RNA sequence: AUUAAACCUUGUACCUUUUGCAUAAUGAACUAACUAGAAAACUUCUAACUAAAAGAAUUACAGCUAGAAACCCCGAAACCAAAC
């Protein structure tokens, strides 16, 4: 069934200073003389910073980098998950 | 999130038929295109 | 609104600290030293001298050379016993 | 007293010289002071405006990063549900980027959305000055202050930019397509002009890099 | 609960129909609903007839002795039709 | 271009009116209804360069002609590809262009053909060649890289046994060839075509020309043993007697 | 302490007398005085293009556009250029000021 | 890349020539690719269909097109099949053409 | 979350606080310092330098220990 | 259709499956929500630049670079480890 009542009204500001300066410095590497190359500029996960892959590629590079760092628990089911994932696509 | 609109397509091809028909979009929907 | 500052690399010689646990080994290695010397050359302040081999180096360097580096007398005493045999 | 600047790299023969008229925002009805040449082959390319719209793709989905994630039957202790953080990151060629970024000078120039100037420095930090001087020239709701440098830009401007969410304050290297389509007209210095013009007129003859350009 | 304002606002337009289906309104005069010009109608009235009328001549005809006394009601808080019925 | 004048009068370019290309992106098949419902090593990868190519780089004046051809300059020139990774060891001459290619320079290649040195020469130009170690041929296109690392100059290595007859042969004109040879030699190579040879020594810059560096040399500039002081942009030379017993040794 | 300007309309009709406007910006910023075939005359100089294009710009009001700015090479160009009306009436305004029938009605409710 | 030098005899040795001076003064002109070569490419698509492409082309395309359509016809024996790429500036020819192509853009001056 | 420093790290942590501190520097030192034994059952390769197989070039080589097992006795 | 709700006239429930046939055979009391096609090695297509292309590691006798374009769900009898 449908909502018997009103939203409350929302009113979003186009102009605010996130959306404001997003994409400024985009072209560091071209216009910084390429000291600075752009793909130093992601933020995010260390294991896909500038990188991208498959899902199974992106969590064995995760398992990579923070496997020294990573909980008994959740290597334990990483390892689990990473084993069915390759039978998938390995035979499948 | 439209589809008591899709019902109400069919029902109102349907409100006249007789029975359950009328009520069941299962069967409400097979009798308008036997109709048509 | 006015936009931030343009981010910027620290420029010049850097120097782990050799304590620390979490600086990684390869960063303190003798071919780190010799790599910050060459981007900064005297600014690093690595001592020339060092950058040649040591005198238990140069000792090592040599037996190699003998070892595995023939000279051209010992090759060409091996040409001529190669044409008497193709001979 | 005209200031005339002229191209400093060699233009084309068989192309005449782009020529727009300077400003400066000193006063009210300083508008025009002096005449610039500005390079064809910046200025005057041709208006091919998918690789503008590739760019924006580009622009907004290098840095989109995903980290929906559900659960599925097997991890219970969703048939096709999230899965783990996802990034759409990629890169376009810099020629294809840097030939976009030519190609919106042109627009915002041929459209007369782009107002050279000789410097940003401005008589008062008030806001309102800004915001007053761009309704006496007819300028856009949105206005794009562009400076040679982050360090040396003036502190009045700043100021005036800084209380001002339509009108925004960049330096010259954080300049960048979006922003230009975002802003309605595009407020530009003689000194950002060369700047601009030498990365953008380096493009040509690009010996492929056999090391980083660092 | 489902998300979304366009369900939400279609629902009301669900709920508008049924009303307007159970109790239709009373009925209310052209002239007091929106968009309405006496001097604009009359012109189109007589070009739509294909009749040339007197204007002044025609409002009075229309004129009737009920819609003065409702006039001078309110203005408490002109002729009549009689004359042309007759002929 | 009367399409300026279009722009001109259109109206302002908004975000919005960003369109993608005609056929620029394909379409997709999506499960949510019945339409996807139901269903050799050892011999040297020598790489070769044309002498038309070589007279199209010196007609561009891609290299300088006063400066003599130094395979480092070719690499700064963009003239060739060599990669490390795919583990060239050598570099050689090609004949065509023989007669297109009327031009007289000193030159040096890891591998030269007879007929085109002969040519080369017959013009008045100089041909080598040089053994280098694909290991310090990799460092000689990139020489900034190991400067940033510290190292030092390296000697110069030699060539394995196999490929020491080429080398020290006189027709092949390597460095490891006898000099006493060259001048009878290159008559013989003149005589073969038949030119009248004309003798470098009679060129005001043959001893430009004519200049080679040490075997244990790798660089024409630069000693073997040398050290760069890059960030002072000066060269540095070792000051110690037993690291010239190690050049030495 | 700075106050702005009222803000001034972008439309131009040519003038009556366009000419004696012209020939009078002509004969002040060009010494020679207007001399012969002064339609032909080249534009190319930057010194004396700012001057006539500024002062032809202030005394009739219009000015050349940016992107029209190069294409203005010859006296003819702008000659040419001036004489063409420029008229900020929008479509509505237009409309307003076209002898509306009395059938038809326009509201404005913006 | 640096420029070409100065040569006293054109053409060079090899055979390059620099673009003839003065220039042409058709309405279409034709620029050198950065590596100052004639912008002529020979490409093959689907295996089994020769094309050679032109790049540069600036100015009006169409007079390009109809002087280039009436120097391929009488050579080719009949009107050459074309397509034409106006956004990017691009003329597209089945068939391998070149050395005609290329010498008639000489004979041109470009 | 991750634990900012690795495994082997946390008994570091350990002995650089608490009574593991306190203990004497002599003590410390003898506990730090690690000693290989001497080879007993391993011989280190004679030759430095092998033909890698796969590509067919001179390679350095590395010394594998042999396994003992020593029993508490 | 009709003036007229029923009469007169016409018409062998549905899904799947069998032969492209069911008077076979399966499945459905009904309502609401939930419930099943996922990957780029190469090609065509869209563009950049070009004897060169790519922001290092790749390929090149028009190639090279970027983008876009793809391959489900539920359900056994079992087998093994460790506990109870």
């Amino acid at each position: 069934f449908v909502r018997l009542t009103l939203p409350p009204p929302k009113v979003v500001d186009r102009w605010n200073e996130k959306r404001a300066l997003f994409g400024v410095y985009d072209n560091i590497g071209i216009l910084g003389n390429f000291e600075k190359h752009p793909k130093e500029l992601i933020k995010g996960p260390v294991w896909l910073r500038g990188w991208r892959g498959n899902e199974l590629q992106r969590c064995v590079r995760k398992k990579k980098f923070v496997g020294n760092r990573m909980f008994i628990e959740d290597l334990h089911n990483l390892n689990k998950r990473i084993s069915y994932l390759y039978k998938h696509f390995n035979r499948h | 999130t439209d589809r008591y609109w899709r019902v109400q397509e069919v029902l109102k091809h349907a409100q006249h038929f007789r029975g359950r028909k009328n009520r069941c979009y299962r069967l409400a929907v097979r009798a308008v295109t036997r109709a048509f | 609104y006015r936009a931030p500052p343009p981010p910027r690399r620290r420029p010049g010689p850097h120097s782990p600290d050799p304590e620390n646990l979490l600086t990684p080994r390869w960063q303190l290695t003798p071919r780190y030293v010799a790599k910050q010397f060459g981007r900064h050359g005297a600014i690093s302040g690595v001592p020339p001298a060092s950058l040649w081999p040591t005198p238990e180096q140069l000792r090592e360097l040599e037996a190699e050379e003998q070892e595995w580096y023939p000279s051209l007398a010992t090759m060409q005493e091996s040409l001529r016993l190669q044409q008497q045999a193709l001979e | 007293d005209p200031v005339l600047r002229k191209c400093e790299l060699r233009i084309p023969v068989h192309r005449r010289p782009v020529q727009a008229w300077v400003e400066s925002l000193r006063g009210f009805e300083q508008e025009r002071i002096g005449l610039a040449e500005l390079h064809p082959d910046v200025f005057a390319t041709a208006p091919r405006l998918d690789i503008v719209h590739q760019v924006a793709i580009w622009q907004r989905n290098f840095r989109r990063i995903s980290y929906a994630n559900t659960k599925t039957r097997a991890e219970v202790s969703v048939a096709h549900g999230p899965r783990g953080p996802t990034s759409y990151y990629y890169m376009l060629p810099m020629k294809v980027r840097a030939l976009g970024l030519k190609v919106a000078l042109t627009v915002k120039l041929m459209q007369d959305d782009l107002h050279i100037v000789d410097s940003l420095e401005l008589p008062t930090a008030d806001p309102q000055y800004l915001t007053e001087l761009a309704q006496y020239r007819h300028w856009g709701s949105s206005v794009l202050l562009v400076d040679l440098t982050h360090e040396e830009m003036p502190k009045n401007v700043v100021a005036a930019t800084s209380g001002l969410n339509s009108f925004n304050l960049i330096p010259a290297v954080g300049l960048n397509v979006y922003s230009m389509l975002k802003h309605q007209t595009l407020v530009l210095t003689l000194p950002s002009v060369a700047f601009l013009e030498d990365k953008l007129l380096w493009q040509d003859s690009r010996y492929t890099p056999l090391y980083p350009f660092r | 609960v489902k998300k979304g304002f366009r369900a939400a606002f279609r629902f009301q337009k669900e709920l508008e129909r049924w009303r307007l289906l159970r109790c239709p309104p009373p009925p209310v005069r052209r002239s007091e609903k929106p968009n309405w010009d006496y001097h604009a109608e009359v012109q189109a009235f007589g070009s739509r007839l294909q009749e040339t009328f007197s204007l002044d001549l025609l409002k009075t005809a229309f004129i009737n002795s009920c819609y003065i006394k409702s006039e001078e009601a309110k203005r408490q808080s002109l002729k009549d039709n009689q004359e042309l019925f007759e002929q | 271009g009367t399409s300026l004048d279009l722009l001109r009068s259109l109206p302002r370019v908004s975000l919005a009116n960003l369109k993608p290309s005609p056929n620029s992106r394909k379409r997709e098949r999506r499960p949510r209804d019945r339409r996807r419902g139901r269903k050799h090593s050892f011999r040297h990868q020598y790489q070769p360069l044309s002498l038309r190519r070589l007279q199209y780089l010196i007609d561009l004046g891609r290299v300088d002609p006063t400066q003599p051809i130094d395979l480092t300059q070719l690499v700064n020139g963009r003239g060739v590809t060599i990669q490390p990774l795919k583990r060239d060891y050598g570099v050689q001459l090609v004949e065509e262009g023989a007669d297109t290619f009327q031009a007289k320079i000193n030159i040096e290649v890891q591998l030269a053909s007879e007929l085109a040195i002969a040519a080369i020469e017959k013009n008045g130009g100089v041909v080598t060649t040089a053994f280098y170690d694909p290991r310090s041929l990799e460092i000689l296109c990139k020489p900034i890289p190991f400067f940033l690392r510290g190292q030092p100059i390296p000697k110069r290595m030699l060539p394995p046994e196999s490929l020491v007859p080429y080398y020290t042969d006189a027709k092949n004109r390597g460095y490891l060839a006898d000099p006493a040879k060259f001048p009878e030699a290159r008559l013989e190579l003149a005589m073969k075509f038949g030119y009248v040879l004309p003798d470098i020594t009679k060129d005001e810059l043959f001893r430009m020309l004519s200049a080679r560096k040490d075997p244990r040399q790798i660089f024409f500039g630069l000693a073997p043993g040398w050290v760069v002081n890059m960030a002072d942009k000066k060269i540095l030379k070792p000051t110690d007697e037993n690291l010239l017993k190690y050049y030495s040794s | 302490v700075l106050v702005c300007p009222p803000l001034r309309s972008r439309a131009y009709t040519p003038p009556s007398d366009l000419q004696s406007r012209l020939e009078s910006h002509i004969k002040e910023v060009l010494g020679s005085s207007l001399p012969n075939n002064w339609q032909d005359i080249s534009l190319d100089d930057g010194h004396m293009k700012f001057r006539l294009l500024a002062g032809l710009a202030d005394g009739l009001g219009h000015a050349v556009p940016n992107s029209r700015l190069h294409q203005m090479c010859r006296v003819r160009d702008v000659l040419d250029f001036y004489n063409v009306p420029v008229q900020d009436k929008s479509k509505f305004d237009e409309l307003v000021a076209s002898n509306l029938p009395p059938n038809l009605k326009i509201s404005w409710s913006y | 890349i640096p420029e070409p030098p100065k040569h006293k005899h054109y053409p060079t040795p090899s055979g390059w020539q620099p673009p003839r001076d003065p220039l042409p003064s058709l309405p279409y002109f034709v620029r050198r690719s950065r590596m100052h070569n004639i912008p002529v490419y020979k490409e093959i698509t689907h295996g089994n269909r020769q094309m050679t492409l032109i790049r540069k082309v600036e100015g009006d395309i169409w007079a390009l097109q109809k002087d280039v359509e009436e120097f391929l016809s009488p050579l080719l024996g009949k009107t050459p099949i074309t397509q034409v790429n106006e956004v990017t500036g691009t003329l597209r020819i089945k068939g391998y053409f070149d050395e005609q192509l290329k010498a008639w853009l000489l004979e041109k001056g470009f | 979350p991750l634990h900012r420093y690795p495994v082997h790290l946390w008994q570091k942590l350990r002995l650089r606080q608490g009574i593991c501190a306190r203990l004497p520097a002599h003590f410390l030192r003898s506990l730090e310092e690690e000693r290989t034994p001497t080879p007993v059952h391993y011989k280190p390769h004679g030759t430095k330098f092998k033909i890698n197989p796969k590509n067919g070039q001179r390679e350095r080589v590395e010394d594998v220990p042999i396994p003992v097992h020593y029993p508490p006795e």
